DNA sequence: AATAAACTAAAAACTATTATTATG
DNA sequence: TAATAATAGTTTTTAGTTTATTAG
């Protein structure tokens, strides 16, 4: 979907900074959103465009406006341009060099900020527009009170916390809790593009989407792209199938894909090679319900996904999965699925668990309502060792294990842990940025909590050992 | 959406004032065919916007004008044409800035458009009542100048009604007084070839109001028979007189119905247009001798001298024609024979009208004197009156000897040592006359410059060029040096020069400057084309130098027409031009057979050919002997080489050696 | 000429990118101008095909897509001259598709470019076989 | 004295265009 | 005997192919 929020930074200069003054934490502010900006989205612009100036730096220059990082895709520019301010030399510098707190009309800034909105050419879902006062600033305010209102209804949202919810008397009419805003929000990517929806083979006569969009997914390290070593420009990579008893590079004429199976290299074409990948066709080909009882869950330890519907390519997906998942309470089975995500695939057998919407107070996508895949295992891949039943539970150590670590009952929140090398390197870059030291450890809480202060809790597999040797090593 | 909206604000322009938000916010959005849907809106609307010239801030209205769309330019107009009442005149100018350079352009409706605008301008917001400011002045005199092209429309009723709109006693006054002064006011640096002509029809057709001139002017015929409109063929013209024939000569006509035709051969050749306007003029001037102040006569005379220079000064091709118009309009006429002997001098030199104004000046000397004495001494020498000349550097104005010894070698024609005697004494300003004038300061100058281009002395050309002259200059000169009046008249020279030379920079680095304002260009082109085609032919690129020889072809071709050829020796001058032209223009067609290009056979039978054809300096002046030389030297070293031999070339040299002596 | 002169200030325009949105706008203004016959109109456009390397090289033949669609004008207006009113085909053909491959090397319009080749052996063979 | 693999290896995304058959 | 129509096309995140030592 093309279209997201567009969002600039139009902050007054009324010596509501001034007086910590306000600047210098709004500056604090604007450089985390932009940091956040940076490691989540260049699709989203930033505009350091602010107002109530000395100088009427802008595009129609208009009063008390300065421009300083127009809307542009987020960045080191920006970062560095308010980190020369941030300070509160920082500050006064840049009074000294931007202005300080002056007259002017607020239709100004507003006409102005219509121009910055119509002239970006991106189909932008939602704009917004943020600004900081220390309290209410203020004719003058009727004509900007509609002007704000009709970019209101151009879509155009407008943010203003007035940092005395006390004082914002004369800006209550006007207007349409940053420490969020504090690079709470951080290194989160924004792309919704993503695979067509495969055919459900639910039966021999419909078929339906299923919406697997991979868009919200493990995000990682930004590409590393192979820069030169001394000017840092990338480089083609020429490589393919070459020759050497030949020289030069093989043609697809030339080239044949075997298979190195009992005691040759079984010759093929290629064209048998990537057809042979299919055993029927692209798409979700329902084999019928496999009750849930019969799950490993001990092989269900793969990368696994959502399976969700998709009511766009067939009227019936929401209808059917509607019914589908209204039924489901009383069914213990799941969708036996077998997957093709396109042409010349080898369908893996999936059981759909149905996951339905966990639709809160506000209705919150949660878990939304389709299923969820299920691992059906094979038998090459799994770290299997003897198995050893033998040792059952005796009731001294349970209740002695259990008085242990009952207390610590957790909530298991899916997205609590931090990715070590994702936020790790974007944090990171952050620092390159700021051309500064490694800024900090992201860790999927992998150092143990519980250990420190089970004993806090009353452990007790510390307190009664099984053995003068560390009972389990 | 907004297909609709601007389908319904045509419908409905009040429906277009609730949405003026959505299309500010989507006209810096929308650049197809929606911005000319946003254009119609905002037309439609236009008055919904109290204030939209900072949309144009915003949006860009300039971007529109890089746009071609007779619709989207033109619509764009429409509303300026809506909002130019409202505009303000410095946002009025600024936004003339970018809209003068659309003129002349093949649409001839948003071009229409557009001058509409400008006679509205001219009317009531650039009108010459609203000049207040610099920005007004400038506003108006734009308009004026386009206005004035704008008489010569294509299109018949357009200019037609661009000449009611001037003509109208408010843009030009009514009474033919006045109408006169206003049109000696309102000549445009481009028109002269065709002022003559739209001043006379001007003329004439405010003598439309004379009740007798739509009237017969004899009523009683000698021979007396029946009088209807006769019949012509015109099988693939417009009649002017109906021919009310028949047995008998009539002489009941119209003076209209001779006026017209007469009006129109006047607008058509400009020739008799020049020499009816003269004649029209000093019928005006009549007209004011029969009781009229003159203190009245004398202001007008002095405003004439103005407008004079302000013509000879904004003209650089020189109308021959209209310059020997407003010679002969001085000529008769004392209080106009007071012309800057400078100006009238340079005005015959480049309008190859030297007589004329020879006889202009003779009756100015006969009537600063010193001035005119020099100018006159000048086109002596370019014509060749040395006899006359060495009168006048004997006995009027010439005091010293250097300048005479040197007359008596260009008599001699041995000009070696008359820039011997100048370059020995050229610096040094101490002589008999005390100070000579800087008129014959520069006038040595040129005589040390034509000797050595007479003489093949083109590294002394170039010496004499930069050190030689008076040190009232740097020696090198470029578009910078155009300034001073010698060193444009040294030009011809400087490039006869520098590309000797290099047939052996500041050359390229006048060249650029010349592309450098089209009128340097220009100039250059009308005067020394060819030598530019032999330049950039022997420079290697010759795409440019075949360029420059179609170039110099027509304006030679034009030129001659333009340049009356009764004055028998500027024609001569003229056709003089005519070998370097065949060189450059055959030799490039002909280079498609390279074969015979570098072989002895292009060398052993035409290297003779070399020192064939050549004439006598009478007949042939030996400036022009320096163009054929060249020529034919560049001929047979091309055609002999880069595809007998060197004895025959030797003596080849040897026998353009002894043509030279001849 | 106002057409050499204009491209010129065009070209020496290549921010970039507002310098890519200009070039393009005088290109097209061009391109709905340069549909004339006259011979001088082929020489001006000839003698220009020389500045045609600067035009690009301005335009960096870097496939940058603030360029890319000075690249498309480029190649619109090279169709403009795949009609043979370009009749001076040999002065430039030689350089021109090696300026071509160079753009290329450092989209569509390089296709374009080819077509444009492909047409030049069809008409220039003689200079264009050779290389 | 040879078993151990999470160091990436590829494909739809609505962009949008042409291309219709616009005419006897 | 002369407009509107679809390959027209993309900022393709997993084909599931590299990190990982007791076999002698």
């Amino acid at each position: 979907y093309s279209g997201r929020d567009s969002l600039i930074f139009l902050v007054d200069a009324s010596k509501a900074m001034f007086e910590l003054t306000p600047f210098d934490m709004s500056i604090q502010c604007i450089q985390s959103v932009y940091i956040s900006k940076i490691i989540s989205s260049d699709r989203d612009l930033l505009a350091v465009v602010f107002y109530g100036t000395e100088k009427d730096k802008n595009s129609v220059n208009f009063k008390n406006i300065y421009v300083l990082q127009e809307l542009d895709n987020p960045g080191a520019k920006r970062i560095l341009e308010l980190d020369q301010f941030k300070g509160q030399q920082g500050q006064k510098r840049f009074q000294d060099m931007m202005g300080h707190g002056s007259d002017y009309s607020l239709s100004e800034v507003l006409w102005v900020c219509a121009n910055l909105f119509s002239d970006v050419q991106f189909k932008m879902s939602h704009k917004r527009i943020m600004l900081f006062t220390n309290e209410d600033n203020p004719a003058k305010a009727s004509r900007a009170r509609t002007k704000a209102g009709d970019l209101r209804d151009t879509g155009i949202f407008l943010d203003l916390m007035h940092l005395k919810f006390d004082i914002s008397l004369f800006y209550r009419d006007i207007i349409s809790k940053l420490e969020d805003l504090l690079r709470k929000v951080r290194a989160k990517e924004t792309r919704k593009r993503a695979l067509s929806r495969l055919k459900l083979k639910l039966n021999k006569d419909i078929v339906i989407s299923v919406g697997i969009y991979n868009l919200v997914q493990k995000a990682l390290k930004p590409p590393p792209i192979k820069l030169y070593r001394e000017t840092n420009e990338p480089v083609k990579t020429k490589t393919r199938t070459f020759n050497t008893s030949t020289g030069g590079l093989l043609l697809p004429s030339d080239t044949k894909r075997s298979q190195i199976y009992g005691s040759r290299q079984i010759i093929l074409e290629k064209e048998e090679t990537e057809e042979l990948k299919r055993f029927d066709d692209p798409g979700l080909m329902l084999m019928g319900f496999k009750p849930l009882v019969l799950l490993k869950k001990h092989h269900y330890l793969r990368p696994s996904l959502f399976v969700y519907p998709e009511e766009s390519l067939v009227i019936g997906s929401s209808t059917l999965f509607s019914a589908l998942l209204i039924k489901c309470l009383e069914k213990e089975v799941a969708a036996l699925c077998r997957y093709t995500p396109r042409r010349n695939i080898p369908p893996y057998f999936v059981a759909l668990v149905p996951q339905e919407e966990e639709l809160d107070d506000q209705k919150i996508q949660v878990t939304p309502p389709g299923f969820q895949l299920v691992f059906l295992p094979f038998a090459d891949d799994k770290r299997k060792m003897p198995f050893t039943e033998k040792i059952m539970a005796t009731p001294e150590q349970v209740g002695k294990m259990k008085a242990i670590v009952e207390k610590l009952r957790f909530t298991y929140r899916s997205d609590s842990f931090e990715n070590p090398v994702l936020q790790q390197h974007f944090r990171n870059l952050e620092a390159l940025a700021l051309d500064l030291m490694e800024p900090e450890q992201a860790v999927d809480l992998t150092l143990p909590k519980v250990e420190a202060m089970n004993k806090r809790l009353g452990s007790l597999v510390d307190e009664f050992k099984e053995l003068v040797y560390p009972p389990d090593y | 959406f907004i297909v609709c909206l601007n389908k319904v604000t045509k419908s409905f322009p009040p429906l277009a004032d609730r949405f003026m938000n959505a299309v500010f916010f989507l006209l810096p959005k929308f650049h197809g065919v929606l911005k000319t849907l946003c254009l119609e809106v905002v037309l439609c609307r236009v008055e919904g916007m109290t204030e939209l010239y900072f949309q144009l801030k915003s949006k860009d209205f300039v971007q529109v004008m890089r746009h071609r769309d007779d619709e989207r330019q033109k619509v764009c107009l429409d509303i300026i044409y809506k909002m130019m009442p409202k505009l303000k005149p410095v946002e009025l100018r600024e936004l003339l800035n970018p809209v003068v350079e659309f003129v002349s352009h093949p649409s001839t409706t948003c071009r229409e458009q557009m001058y509409n605008i400008l006679m509205w301008i001219h009317d009531n917001y650039r009108d010459p009542e609203s000049e207040t400011d610099n920005d007004s002045q400038e506003i108006f005199k734009l308009a004026k100048d386009v206005l004035i092209q704008g008489l010569i429309d294509e299109n018949p009723g357009l200019q037609l009604i661009i000449r009611n709109f001037w003509s109208h006693e408010t843009r030009l006054p009514s009474n033919t007084l006045d109408r006169l002064l206003a049109l000696n006011s309102l000549y445009s640096p481009k028109i002269e070839v065709h002022f003559l002509s739209l001043a006379t029809n001007f003329l004439l057709e405010m003598t439309s109001m004379s009740p007798d001139y739509p009237n017969p002017m004899f009523e009683h015929p000698l021979s007396e028979c029946e009088f209807q409109e006769y019949t012509i063929d015109s099988d693939w013209v417009v009649l002017y007189r109906s021919y009310r024939h028949g047995d008998l000569p009539d002489i009941q006509i119209k003076h209209s119905s001779l006026i017209t035709p007469l009006q129109a051969v006047a607008q058509r050749d400009p020739i008799i247009a020049k020499q009816l306007f003269s004649s029209l003029f000093s019928g005006i001037l009549k007209e004011m001798d029969k009781f009229k102040t003159l203190s009245e006569k004398n202001n007008i005379t002095q405003k004439l001298l103005q407008d004079f220079n302000r013509f000879l000064n904004t003209t650089f091709s020189f109308f021959p024609p209209f310059v020997s118009c407003i010679q002969d309009i001085s000529c008769q006429h004392a209080a106009l024979l007071s012309l800057d002997p400078a100006a009238v001098s340079a005005g015959c030199l480049a309008s190859l009208q030297q007589p004329v104004g020879i006889r202009l000046l003779e009756e100015a000397l006969l009537r600063p004197d010193v001035l005119r004495w020099v100018e006159l001494a000048k086109l002596y020498r370019s014509i060749g009156e040395y006899d006359v000349l060495r009168g006048i550097f004997t006995s009027e104005i010439g005091t010293k000897q250097i300048t005479q010894s040197a007359l008596l070698a260009e008599a001699r024609s041995d000009y070696s040592e008359a820039a011997k005697q100048y370059d020995e004494a050229l610096n040094k300003q101490d002589w008999v006359d005390g100070e000579p004038t800087e008129a014959e300061k520069d006038f040595w100058e040129l005589a040390s410059l034509d000797c050595y281009n007479h003489l093949a002395e083109w590294k002394s050309l170039e010496y004499c060029s930069t050190a030689s002259i008076d040190s009232e200059n740097p020696p090198d000169l470029n578009k910078i040096w155009s300034e001073p009046f010698y060193q444009e008249t040294y030009l011809p020279y400087m490039i006869r020069s520098k590309l000797k030379l290099l047939l052996q920079q500041s050359l390229l680095t006048f060249i650029d400057k010349a592309m450098h304002g089209e009128l340097q260009k220009a100039i250059l082109e009308l005067h020394y084309s060819q030598e530019l085609s032999l330049l950039y032919l022997l420079q290697d690129d010759v795409d440019r130098a075949k360029y420059y020889i179609q170039n110099g072809i027509q304006s030679f071709m034009q030129n001659y027409s333009s340049i009356d050829v009764l004055l028998h020796q500027s024609r001569l001058t003229k056709l003089q031009s005519v070998q370097a032209l065949t060189e450059i223009q055959e030799f490039i067609s002909f280079i498609s057979k390279q074969g015979n290009l570098s072989s002895q056979v292009p060398l052993k039978r035409l290297l003779n050919t070399w020192t064939n054809r050549y004439p006598d300096a009478k007949m042939d002046p030996m400036n022009i002997w320096d163009d054929i030389i060249t020529n034919r030297c560049f001929f047979l070293s091309k055609i002999e080489e880069k595809l007998d031999i060197s004895s025959l070339i030797r003596s080849c040299k040897f026998s353009m050696k002894m043509k030279m002596i001849d | 000429c106002s057409l050499l002169r204009l491209q010129e200030t065009l070209s020496a325009a290549d921010g970039a990118a507002l310098a890519g949105h200009q070039l393009i706008r005088g290109l097209g203004q061009e391109c709905v101008l340069s549909s004339s016959p006259a011979v001088l109109a082929l020489q001006t456009s000839l003698v220009f095909s020389r500045d045609f390397g600067l035009l690009v090289f301005v335009r960096k033949s870097l496939n940058s897509i603030e360029f890319r669609e000075c690249r498309e004008e480029i190649l619109k207006f090279l169709c403009i001259f795949l009609e043979k009113m370009g009749q001076k085909i040999a002065p430039y053909s030689v350089e021109i598709k090696n300026t071509c491959t160079s753009v290329y090397t450092k989209k569509i319009p390089a296709l374009d470019l080819l077509i444009k080749l492909l047409q030049t052996f069809r008409s220039s063979r003689l200079m264009d076989e050779f290389k």
